[PDB]
RNA sequence: UCGGCUCGUGCGUCGAUGAAGAACGCAGCAGCUGCGAGAAUUAAUGUGAAUUGCAGGACACAUUGAUUUCGCACUUGCGGCCCCGGGCCGGGGCUACG
RNA sequence: AUCCUUCGAUGUCGGCUCUUCACCCACUAAUAGGGAACGUGAGCUGGGUUUAGACCGUCGUGAGACAGGUUAGUUUUACCCUACUGAUGAUGUAUGUGCUUGGCUGAGGAGCCAAUGGGGCGAAGCUACCAUCUGUG
RNA sequence: GUGCCAGGUGGGGAGUUUGACUGGGGCGGUAC
RNA sequence: GAAUGGAUGAACGAGAUUCCCACUGUCCCUACCUACUAUCCAGCGAAACCACAGCCAAGGGAACGGGCUUGGCGGAAUCAG
RNA sequence: CCUCUGGCAUGUUGGAACAAUGUAGGUAAGGGAAGUCGGCAAGCCGGAUCCGUAACUUCGGGAUAAGGAUUGGCUCUAAGG
RNA sequence: CGAAAGACUAACGAACCAUCUAGUAGCUGGUUCCCUCCGGGGCCGCUGCGGUGAGCCUUGAAGCCUAGGGCGCGGGCCCGGGUGGAGCCGCCGCAGGUGCAGAUCUUGGUGGUAGUAGCAAAUAUUCAAACGAGCUUUGAAGGCCGAGUGGAGAAGGGUU
RNA sequence: AGAGGCGUGAAACCGUU
RNA sequence: GGGGCCCAAGUCCUUCUGACGAGGCGCCCGUGGCGGUGGAGGCGGUAG
RNA sequence: AGCAUAUUAGUCAGCGGAGGAGAAG
């Protein structure tokens, strides 16, 4: 991992290689959701996912749309990535597994580090006027979290 | 009308495979040129399954011998 | 409506498109790992 | 589950197109792989009726034109010959 | 680096007794490779206890002993002659040009 | 007149829109003259001009030529930066109601289909110098 | 008529050429 | 300018030209309505192009700068056009 | 154009909204080609029945020339095997 | 071959394929280390060979990384540290396919563009249940095709 | 396996601190 | 002229290592000083 | 330094026929 733990006892780390999942949306996620009680980010994901709060787009924004809810972040573009929340809610339920595999307070938890790396590349085909042909990627993900007990 | 429109109608076939080469070579003599060495070299003796030949090399290695056997036990 | 040698040429390309056994992936000196297969839309016969 | 396999037996076997099978013996049918007939036989797969094309309406105009009726000078599109 | 390239040496052996080449087929469980309905090989000789991805060879202890298709025509189309067997069917041998 | 820039391309006449010329008819108060890459083609158009078809005249033995005439002839791309127009934001404690054609629901009452079936009248809203509103020390 | 040579004809066909300078090039001109 | 054909003359022509009737949003002079876009969202997801970049005035300069000179000035990140 | 037998799921997705610009349709008072290189496109006409039909002509045509009237529903009459 | 447009001859004012052929080009483009002198020197660098260093190395070679310490006008080099796992270098000579920023260079990889253009031709979907971790199936509606979006073949495909 | 069906593992580019 | 099977000498002491190195005896063979085996003259080989 | 003789070149491509060498003598 980048970044190892200060406190490696009491912390608990969940990872996930050649995740099917938009890098750029997957990074702003995480990074809204870095530095959250676990609690709070699971709470924040699911309301990702039904549209009551935002994920700012603060890098990735070229078009992205405005939002009133972008503006609890102090920003004006926002959106509600659902496929990037649901794999960071898997991740957590198997962060919080590996917890409770060793013993941690659960409710204690925050999400000290995460990490969204690019992927390899996925390949498939687009046809275009005058018989000619582009390709069509998939911009896989690797990501990483370590969450750590603090209270 | 003479690119794709054209190219949807092709129902029959100019060529078939061959009985001698396999081709998809009824002259006695095959067809070989010396402006294509690579055609040449994709066909010639050694790119086959040579079962005639290695053994006339094997049999040459002690000199067409025949009618003997090694000596019995 | 096919001819006897047409028809004997489809069967031998219809035995070539089964993947490896698995077993011969323990083999010693392996170095193969999945099949020269075909496809009826992506690739042509010859023909 | 998927009855595709049932439903193509039950219209070959009935001479159909109307094939209705019954929507609570789902479990019963989607064992019948081959057995069709004797889901015929119990009910529980119907030949549903032609939908109805009636010719009332044709019979009571042409009776009408019988009389002499639509067929004036504005209900005439071709020439008389 | 179990491949090339270059130089040198010795030899310098195809085919109607049917070659080169092509097709198809053959393993207890695709390719390459090896083989031909005796088909992942038979016999013999030498060697000597293995083959191996997986159980499956009584390996006589004199361990004999592991390691096809490519007469007329090219559609399997159609013959003819002489024998053999079964009552038309099957088998064998012939039938190109110069 | 010159040939300094551009021939691995700076789209070229005019008009239209927005901040040739000439002649005549009419109105007006006046119908002044110009520039902006002869402003302006990823703004248009394509009548002219500058491909390939074809006709005529003249020229040429001929193939062919002619700011000589004639006819027909593909006008591509913005999602980038800036500019500009607007918009967030940064810093700083009536499908309404009648009528009607064809079809359909067994008929009627009621309706539906015909990429808005057609047609009459029509609320609201929008909208017209197609305002009997306002425009200054 | 055929074979061989000789003369003619032969843009049907073949190959090739169609100068330079030059207030762009062509026309003119020669300052070649 | 006379079969390099001259002249004409009905029918015919997705051929070229002129005028008239009728018709009309071509126009005066634009307005409204419908469908699909564009728009925003979930999912998916290219390409062209790219020395570095990207606010102007004038100056000089390969004689029409974006950078150089002298001035004007300059305020994150963006969205629809 | 609508339906029955037979078939299908709207043609590589869905949701919210209904700005501009667009693509495809509809309408527009008064005027009626003033637009434009040019009536471009699009709008007038359109089916049947009964009347009527010019110049010109190769006597065939032109010709549905042009122009006019009518057309529904219902109840009858007459004629036609 | 052409009812003639130089039209057509497997996306033409002389097809396509291979060879001659690395065809020729007074033309365009590119042409790789340092310093010195006028207007040659390199205890610079790369690869291999002959000698030499009683050279170095699993107590760690090459290679690679490094806001560590230095040397040289510089071509460059030395040392520290890391990680790496098997070879390597100095000096005297010899040899060469020996040094790149360009060539609309070749091959491979990767950006901004950009979560952007876009996923808009053919009228249209809705309710309930079932399976299932989570536009499918069944039933019921509403629709469409109506010389068909129906039922069967030929060519072609070759197991779909 | 800071060798995980792959020796070492640079640069361009990206994530994070 | 072919084919087959054979023929020298360390796995010695200490030690490094995940496992032919290093330090000794230089010990042993040598007409014999390429490959394999977890940097080898002391397993196949090589010389005769 | 054009080009036609020349050169390229008795060379590339094309056809026929061998041997362990051929051809020559």
């Amino acid at each position: 991992y980048s970044l190892d733990p200060e406190n490696p006892t009491k912390s608990c780390k969940s990872r996930g290689s050649n995740l099917r999942v938009h890098f750029k949306n997957t990074r702003e996620t995480a990074q809204a959701i870095k530095g959250m009680h676990i609690r709070k980010a699971t709470k924040y994901l699911k309301d990702v996912t039904l549209k009551k709060q935002c994920v700012p787009f603060r890098r990735y924004n070229g078009g992205v749309g405005r939002c009133a809810q972008a503006k609890q972040w102090g920003w004006t573009q926002g959106r509600w990535p659902k496929k990037s929340a649901e794999f960071l809610l898997h991740m957590l339920k198997n962060a919080e597994s590996n917890a409770e595999l060793k013993g941690l307070d659960v409710d204690s938890l925050v999400i000290e580090h995460i990490q969204v790396n690019k992927a390899p590349k996925m390949r498939r085909r687009t046809y275009r006027a005058h018989g000619r042909i582009n390709p069509y990627m998939s911009s896989p993900c690797h990501i990483e979290m370590i969450l750590t007990e603090k209270e | 009308t003479k690119g794709t429109s054209s190219f949807g109608k092709r129902r029959n076939k100019t060529h078939t495979l061959c009985r001698r080469c396999g081709s998809k070579c009824p002259a006695k003599r095959k067809r070989k040129y010396n402006w294509s060495a690579k055609a040449k070299r994709r066909n010639t003796t050694g790119t086959g399954r040579m079962r005639h030949l290695k053994i006339v090399y094997r049999r040459f290695r002690h000199g067409f011998r025949e009618g003997t056997t090694p000596k019995p036990k | 409506h096919k001819t006897f040698r047409i028809k004997r040429f489809l069967a031998k390309k219809q035995k070539q498109n089964r993947p490896i056994p698995q077993w011969i992936r323990m083999k010693t000196g392996n170095k193969i790992r999945y099949n020269k297969r075909r496809h009826w839309r992506r690739t042509k016969l010859g023909l | 589950s998927m009855l595709r396999l049932q439903k193509r037996l039950a219209s070959s076997v009935l001479r159909c197109g109307k094939v209705w099978l019954d929507p609570n013996e789902t479990n019963e049918i989607a064992n019948a792989n081959s057995q069709i007939r004797k889901l015929i036989k119990d009910g529980l797969i119907i030949r549903k009726p032609v939908t109805v094309h009636s010719r009332a309406r044709c019979r009571k105009n042409t009776l009408a034109r019988r009389k002499g009726r639509h067929m004036g000078i504005g209900k005439r599109k071709g020439t008389a010959n």
